[PDB]
């Protein structure tokens, strides 16, 4: 292998992952946001939750990555200083950099802002940019339908023979952060509670709301149908003599008030149902904004035979993302299988690593040849600067 | 002599941490790494004070 | 001649794309197997120290037992 | 390898524990404790020289490790050499055939701190192979030494220093770097006490903390007042203050432990960690401290039915109550069980048990053929990068 060590940085819209290419896990996972506390001042890092709990006026949380998965506040992003100084503890000038979403091709202005940050400001020697869905897939698949369910929403990316099909790239608007909103709005009356108030929203999202989500389930089949069925069955057990699974209760200790919150299994299934049938919150969302219909992306892949691309993609489905860990892959599969009955689906997923699979992808910086990736040097920048 | 004590115990290359410029000829960029060098490239304290007693 | 040269050159581009795609998979598969190996050798070292501990504990117990046995029957 | 020859060094901000040779019968608590500092004379022309004493009052006093972090890597390596050389001289006198026996092949185990750079770890590796001309090196993280001293696959290390406390979760025998953190320790107790006892001074307050009558509560506790003796033999009486001063620290550590373990993603790992809390460091030898810290983690974090809620349900059933089951993983919290079969260690307490971790690892590793966990000359011949092929 090569005599080098890279810094690997992944700026997700929610989490930022950083570490060296020579070890199996990242040195740090910190928030892709910061507190601006006021003489101004900028707080980064997960525990630095301390400041949020202080509940101090003028403290406000701002974000670095828009819903595109792309950095939009570049003065703030230059976070990088914080990473290099306090976490990796190395001059940014020494080592090659590897950083990471699939696009339709237009915003790809970004490359320039990266030159300015990597070169004009940090003095990085050289950097590679990997495309997240592509790297994750490579980290043994050259062709794959990559279904990434993150905080910003679902990102669906067909990748055929190492190439990304940009016009078939599709980004849902409903994911993890959306789930935070719904958990909050729904539980509001039991916990008393029912921008500028960013600090508390953030702190709650990062504490009890995060635990609550980890402890939600996704129903295997359209929930409204599951209900009608379970009812229809329940009637017969009852009538027959003279247990509906949705009546099981789940208990969550809510710490801020030392108070138990109990949901029935249906109410637990309900939250993720919105990702699939978002027409159930507002009348302003079409069923087509739902993850299942969002089929659309494969069919748009077939427009580069089609019943071949369909077959390739569907035998290499990759499910990834923090939110994809919510109990109940099976619904994404059921949802895919019924839009494409003629084909056999085979899906792959890290069963451990998915929360940071994007960073894990970029890491697999351990490719044996310099010719395997485009590596931008200070040169490239100079030459772009000409007319 | 401490240096000779070091020399007589435990019985051979040396590395430096320096700029390196890979090739395909040479790529346009540099980066620091641990390169192997070519052919051409005080006191003593008394334990017992520090022994616990 | 012109057509074959163009087609052959295009095929050579295809082989470069293919070897590159393949090379990256080979690197990828090897890296994954290395992660599993490290994880295993680690878990294996840990699980052995437990056994080492058990033997250190048995040895001590024998030692202490021989000590107490003489101690309790002699002034 | 010869057991006579194994060298363990455990450098910390104030002092450095050292041992050369393992006893073979049972493990002994390290007897060498060298203050962690070196003198740095500056020689006109720019360069530096390093001595054990202020040479003719010409040298400056460098303290290389602060808050556990290496702040001066050059003085730190000079300090290792100073230790290492001293050991060679000592043994070389006493026995004179030493260079053919005890000093012929010296493997080194250096206990590292979570905060050390990769850059620092490589430089140290280079120093050990090139300057000290040693041939075999393990760099063992402090956290792992801890867990190896009945080998726990999942646990949390709470290492209470003087000015900072490290919190370090271990899952599947691996230190979880992105969860690791320190809070800015023992001095806090001193400070709490100064506020409670204004008319005392520093040495008086430090003496109380180190006395038999200072404990954290959660027979001495029976007496309103009690007595203890100055560093200079002066008798001092004290009331309820001797059961105070540890609280602010205990709460701070606990809040941190909670945020940390809550970010362990595999709920099944998490449960295991919470059941193997390991507390280490000088402070922890204060009578009552560990149990008090446990008590607080319970009070703050345990998954259990709120008492009022439970009291209603029991009234309702007056007209047997089943246990409410929660979906939260951490429903049980425990301190990890110490091994009771290291007699010398039992005798002296386990505040420094990290070192026993290293005695065990080094014997394992160095008295068995496999070279999987340390850098050898062979390997050194990748250089310092060799280090990353034997990480645990």
């Amino acid at each position: 292998t090569l005599n080098r060590k890279c810094v690997v940085i992944h700026n997700g819209s929610h989490r930022t992952v950083a570490g060296f290419s020579n070890v199996e896990l990242p040195q740090c996972i910190i928030p892709s946001s910061y507190i601006k506390r006021t003489e101004a001042e900028f707080i980064f890092g997960t525990y630095n939750i301390d400041a949020a709990a202080e509940k101090r006026n003028g403290d406000e949380v701002y974000t670095l990555v828009d819903s595109q998965g792309l950095p939009y506040n570049w003065d703030a992003l230059e976070q990088w200083r914080y990473l290099y100084d306090t976490q990796l503890k190395v001059s940014p000038e020494e080592l090659p950099l590897v950083i990471t979403p699939a696009t339709n091709g237009k915003p790809d202005a970004i490359l320039e802002r990266y030159y300015e940050l990597a070169f004009d400001k940090l003095n990085v020697p050289v950097f590679q940019i990997v495309i997240e869905p592509l790297a994750i897939a490579l980290s043994g698949k050259s062709s794959a339908f990559v279904i990434d369910i993150g905080a910003s929403g679902c990102n669906v990316t067909p990748i055929i023979d190492g190439i990304v099909v940009k016009n078939a790239v599709v980004r849902s608007k409903f994911g993890g952060d959306f789930l935070d909103f719904q958990v909050h709005e729904r539980l509001a009356p039991l916990i008393k509670e029912e921008q500028k108030r960013s600090t508390d929203v953030w702190y709650e999202a990062s504490t009890w709301i995060q635990q609550f989500k980890s402890t939600l389930q996704v129903s295997e089949k359209d929930l409204f149908e599951l209900e009608r069925y379970y009812k229809e069955q329940a009637d017969i057990y009852a009538k027959q003599q003279e247990n509906n699974p949705l009546v099981q209760k789940k208990n969550f200790l809510f710490k801020p008030l030392n108070k138990t919150l109990t949901l029935d299994l249906k109410e637990c299934y309900q939250f993720a149902e919105y990702l699939f049938k978002p027409q159930l919150i507002s009348d302003k969302f079409s069923p087509e904004d739902g993850l299942g219909p969002l089929a659309k992306s494969v069919k748009k892949a077939g427009a580069s035979s089609p019943e071949q691309v369909y077959s390739l993609l569907l035998t290499n489905v990759i499910i990834t993302g923090s939110t994809s860990l919510i109990e109940g892959e099976q619904r994404i599969i059921k949802e895919l299988s019924i839009r494409f009955p003629q084909y056999k689906l085979t899906t792959f997923a890290n069963q451990v690593d998915r929360k940071i699979q994007g960073w894990l992808g970029a890491l697999t910086a351990n490719l044996p040849s310099w010719s395997l990736g485009k590596w931008y040097s200070k040169e490239d920048y100079e030459t772009l600067k000409r007319d | 002599d401490p240096q000779t004590l070091i020399t007589k115990a435990n019985k051979k290359e040396s590395w430096r941490y320096d700029w390196y410029q890979p090739s395909k000829e040479k790529y346009p960029f540099r980066y620091k790494t641990w390169l192997r060098n070519q052919e051409d490239e005080e006191d003593i304290l008394d334990l017992k004070e520090f022994d616990r007693r | 001649l012109y057509k074959n040269h163009e087609l052959l050159k295009l095929e050579r581009k295809k082989t470069e794309a293919v070897a590159r795609l393949k090379s990256m998979n080979k690197s990828a598969i090897n890296q994954y197997n290395r992660r599993q190996d490290k994880k295993n050798k680690r878990l294996k070292f840990g699980h052995r120290l437990i056994a080492t501990h058990t033997n250190l504990e048995r040895d001590e117990q024998k030692r202490a037992e021989k000590k107490a046995k003489e101690r309790l029957q002699a002034l | 390898f010869r057991q006579d020859s194994i060298l363990i060094i455990y450098p910390r901000s104030q002092t450095t524990l050292v041992q050369f040779g393992l006893n073979e019968e049972t493990f002994t608590v390290p007897e060498l404790e060298i203050p962690t500092q070196i003198y740095r004379t500056t020689r006109q022309d720019g360069s530096y020289t390093y001595h054990s004493t202020n040479k003719d009052n010409k040298a400056e006093l460098i303290k290389p490790i602060q808050n556990g972090e290496i702040i001066d890597i050059s003085a730190f390596t000079q300090f290792l050499r100073l230790i290492f050389v001293s050991i060679l001289s000592d043994r070389a006198n006493k026995n004179q055939d030493a260079f053919e026996a005890e000093l012929s092949n010296i493997p080194l185990l250096l206990i590292t701190h979570h905060s050390w750079s990769q850059s620092d770890l490589e430089i140290i590796t280079q120093y050990v192979f090139e300057s000290l001309e040693i041939n075999n090196l393990i760099q063992l993280p402090a956290s792992l030494a801890a867990t190896y001293s009945i080998s726990l696959q999942n646990c949390c290390i709470i290492d209470v220093g003087t000015h900072h406390t490290d919190i370090i979760p271990i899952v599947d025998y691996a230190q979880l770097d992105h969860l690791v953190s320190s809070i800015p320790g023992g001095q806090s107790i001193n400070d709490s006490l100064k506020k409670l006892l204004p008319q005392w001074d520093d040495d008086q307050i430090e003496s109380l903390k180190k006395s038999p009558i200072f404990e954290v509560l959660s027979k001495n506790s029976d007496l309103e007042f009690n007595t203890f003796w100055d560093e200079k033999g002066n008798e001092i009486k004290v009331g309820k203050q001797r059961f105070q001063g540890c609280n602010n620290l205990i709460k701070n550590i606990s809040n941190r432990v909670g945020l940390t373990l809550d970010n362990i993603d595999d709920i099944n790992k998490a449960k295991a960690v919470w059941e193997n809390i390991i507390i280490v460091g000088g402070t922890t030898s204060i009578s009552g401290f560990k149990e008090a810290l446990l008590g607080q983690l319970l009070k703050d974090h345990l998954i259990i039915e709120p008492e009022e809620e439970k009291s209603k349900r029991e009234e309702e059933a007056k007209s047997f109550v089943p246990t409410i089951e929660y979906v939260q993983c951490p429903t049980v919290i425990k301190l990890a069980k110490y091994p009771d079969y290291f007699p010398e260690w039992k005798k002296s307490g386990y505040s420094e048990i990290i070192f026993l971790g290293a005695q065990i690892v080094s014997k394992q590793i160095f008295t068995h053929p496999k070279d999987t966990f340390y850098i050898t000359r062979e390997k050194y011949n990748k250089g310092p990068a060799a280090l990353w092929d034997v990480q645990f």
